[PDB]
C-alpha cells in the first residue's frame, strides 16, 4: 500500500557512456573501409555491419545511439564495411593477429550459484527461486604473468625471425592480443599462408635442435633456450575475417581498457587498469574470498561495501554483485 | 649461362631468327627431319618414364626444346604434359647440381624468384655431428608464395628464417629453382598452341 517502486538505474551504464564520451580510441587511418561491430548491454547477439568514418562518428552512435558492452571492428579491410553479402563487401587485404590462448594457459575457477539465495546450484536455473544461476570465473595474476610470458616469446619470434613490428595489447580481461599493422603484400596473405606462420609460431612442424647454442637465429637457438612454442589461438591468426576489439575500448567483461602494452615488463595488473574514480557502494551475491585484480577480496552476502569504483564495476561484471551506488 | 644446357633461356623467335626472316617452327619443322624425331623419341622416354636426356646431346637444342613443346601442345594429354614437365624439370635439376653460384643464382632471377645471397649463418646441426651454414635467403613472404603448393619439407616450420628472411642451402636453391621450371615448361606451352598449324605437321607428330 505504501511500497516504493522504483527501479535501480544501471550505473555500469552510466560509466561506460562517460569513458565513451572522452575516451580517444586508437583508429585505424583506413577506418571508412572497416566494418565495426558493438554487443550491447543486455543484448547477446552483436549489431554488425557498421561503417564510420571518423572518430567523432563513432563516439556518437556509442553515446547517444548505442552503447557497447564490447565494441570491435574487422581486421579485413572493405571497399563496402556496410555490404550484407561477402561479395559484395569486397575484401582486400587483413591484418596478422595473435591473440595468446588464455584458455588453454591457465585454466581457472568458476562457479555457479544462485543471486537469490546465493547457493551454489549445478543446473543453470534455481529451482527453489525459478531464477538463472550465474556463474563466476577468477583471473589470477599468476595466469596474467603466463600470458605475458607467451607474449614476450611472441613479440621475439614477430620481431627476430619475421622481422616485424608488433604491437601489444591488454585483452581487457584475461590475456592479451599482439597485432603487426601490415598492409604491403602481407595483407594479402591466404588464410593457408597465415596458418603457416601460425603453426611456425605454434612450433609445430619445429623440430628439437638438440645441439645448438642458445645464440643461434630461429628455432635453432629458441628451442635451446627452453622456448617450444607459443600457446596461442591459432584461428585468430588462420582466420582472415576477424574482429579486432578496438584499443581504448572497455572490455565488457571487467570494465578494464583495452590498454597497450610497450614495455612487457612494467604491465601491472592492476585496479590502474581502469579509467573510473570514485567509490561505488558493492553488494554482494555470495560470501566468497577470491582474487580482484591482484588482490584478494573477502565479500559476504548482504553485506554492502564501499570500494573503489574500479573494483566495483570489475566484481559487477563479473556476477558477484551489483553497484548500488556510486561517489 | 648455358643456354645448350638451358634451353628455355633463349626465345624461340630469337632462334628462328638464324634461319631466316618470318621463319616459322612449322616451316623449319615441315623440313626437318632430325627435330619432329628427337621431339618424339622425349615423349616417348617419359611415356615409358626413363630418364631424359639432357639438351646439350643434341645438335639443336634450343629447337628441339620449343618443338617437344609445340608436340605436346598438339598432343592434347593433360597428363601427358604433366608427366613430361616432371621427368623435364628432374632432367635439369641435375644440370644445376654441378651449376655455379652465379649462375644458379642467375636462372632464378630468370625463373622469377627473389633469392640471393646475404651473410651466411651457421648453426651446430645434430644430424651433421658439425655445424652447417646457409647463404641463400628469401624474404618469408615470397618463400610462402614459391612453396605454396609443395611438401611438408619446405613447410615454414622446418624452416630457418632470420630477420624477415629465409636461409636456404645450395640443395635447397635448386629444389626451389627445379620447381618453377617444372612450371615454367606447362606455361611456356601455351604460347605454342596459340597459332593455326599444317595438317601435315599435325599428323607427322602424331604418328
Ligand atoms: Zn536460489
Amino acid at each position: 500500500t505504501f511500497t516504493l517502486h522504483q527501479g535501480q538505474t544501471n550505473l555500469i551504464k552510466s560509466f561506460f557512456r562517460n569513458y565513451y564520451l572522452n575516451a580517444e580510441l586508437e583508429l585505424p587511418k583506413d577506418m571508412e573501409l572497416r566494418e565495426f561491430a558493438l554487443q550491447p548491454f543486455g543484448s547477446d547477439t552483436y549489431v554488425r555491419h557498421l561503417s564510420f568514418s571518423s572518430s567523432e562518428e563513432l563516439r556518437d552512435y556509442l553515446v547517444n545511439r548505442n552503447l557497447p558492452l564490447h565494441l570491435f571492428y574487422s581486421s579485413a579491410r572493405y571497399q563496402l564495411p556496410s555490404a550484407r553479402n561477402m561479395e559484395e563487401k569486397a575484401w582486400m587485404g587483413s591484418d596478422l593477429l595473435f591473440d595468446i590462448d588464455a584458455d588453454h594457459l591457465c585454466k581457472l575457477r568458476s562457479i555457479r550459484f544462485c543471486p537469490v539465495c546465493g547457493n551454489a546450484v549445478v543446473s543453470e536455473k534455481c529451482e527453489r527461486d525459478n531464477v538463472e544461476t550465474l556463474e563466476y570465473v577468477e583471473m589470477t595474476s599468476e595466469c596474467i604473468k603466463r600470458g605475458l610470458e607467451q607474449t614476450r616469446n611472441l613479440v621475439e619470434i614477430l620481431e627476430d625471425d619475421f622481422g616485424l613490428k608488433p604491437k601489444v595489447y591488454f585483452s581487457g580481461n584475461r590475456g592479451f592480443h599482439v597485432q603487426v599493422d601490415c598492409y604491403g603484400n602481407c595483407a594479402l596473405l591466404d588464410s593457408d599462408e597465415r596458418k603457416e606462420i601460425a603453426e611456425y609460431v605454434m612450433g609445430i612442424g619445429v623440430p628439437g635442435y638438440p645441439g645448438g647454442s642458445e645464440n643461434a637465429p630461429g628455432w635453432v637457438g629458441r628451442k635451446n633456450r627452453g622456448i617450444n612454442g607459443v600457446t596461442i589461438d591459432e584461428q585468430v591468426t588462420i582466420d582472415v575475417k576477424r574482429l579486432i576489439r578496438i584499443p581504448n575500448s572497455l572490455h565488457g567483461k571487467s570494465g578494464l581498457i583495452v590498454k597497450r602494452v610497450p614495455n612487457l615488463d612494467d604491465f601491472e595488473f592492476n585496479e590502474t587498469l581502469s579509467p573510473f574514480t570514485g567509490y561505488t557502494i558493492f553488494l554482494p551475491y555470495i560470501t566468497i574470498e577470491t582474487e580482484v585484480l591482484g588482490s584478494i577480496i573477502k565479500l559476504n552476502r548482504g553485506i554492502p561495501i564501499k570500494i573503489k569504483s574500479s573494483i566495483g564495476i570489475y566484481l559487477h561484471l563479473r556476477n558477484l554483485g551489483e553497484v548500488k551506488a556510486y561517489v | 649461362l648455358d643456354v645448350k644446357k638451358y634451353p628455355f633461356i633463349k626465345s624461340l623467335d630469337d632462334e628462328l631468327k638464324k634461319y631466316g626472316g618470318g621463319i616459322t617452327l612449322t616451316d623449319l619443322l615441315l623440313n626437318s627431319t632430325t627435330l619432329i624425331d628427337q621431339a618424339k623419341d622425349r615423349i616417348q622416354k617419359t611415356k615409358s618414364g626413363d630418364e631424359l636426356p639432357h639438351y646439350v646431346s643434341y645438335n639443336e637444342p634450343v629447337l628441339v626444346f620449343y618443338t617437344t613443346l609445340l608436340s605436346l601442345a598438339i598432343l592434347n594429354d593433360v597428363k601427358l604434359i604433366r608427366r613430361y614437365a616432371y621427368a623435364e624439370a628432374k632432367q635439369f635439376r641435375s644440370l644445376l647440381h654441378t651449376e655455379n653460384e652465379e649462375n644458379l643464382l642467375e636462372i632464378s632471377k630468370l625463373l622469377d624468384l627473389k633469392i640471393n645471397r646475404c651473410d651466411p649463418i651457421k648453426f651446430y646441426l645434430e644430424k651433421k655431428r658439425r655445424i652447417i651454414q646457409k647463404e641463400f635467403c628469401v624474404h618469408f613472404i615470397d618463400y610462402l608464395k614459391y612453396t605454396k603448393d609443395l611438401k611438408e619439407d619446405w613447410k615454414l616450420s622446418g624452416q630457418i628464417l632470420h630477420k624477415g628472411y629465409v636461409y636456404l642451402d645450395k640443395n635447397q636453391l635448386i629444389g626451389l629453382i627445379a620447381e618453377s621450371i617444372k612450371s615454367k615448361i606447362v606455361e611456356m606451352i601455351r604460347p605454342l598452341n596459340l597459332k593455326e598449324i599444317p595438317e601435315k605437321l599435325k599428323s607427322l607428330i602424331e604418328r
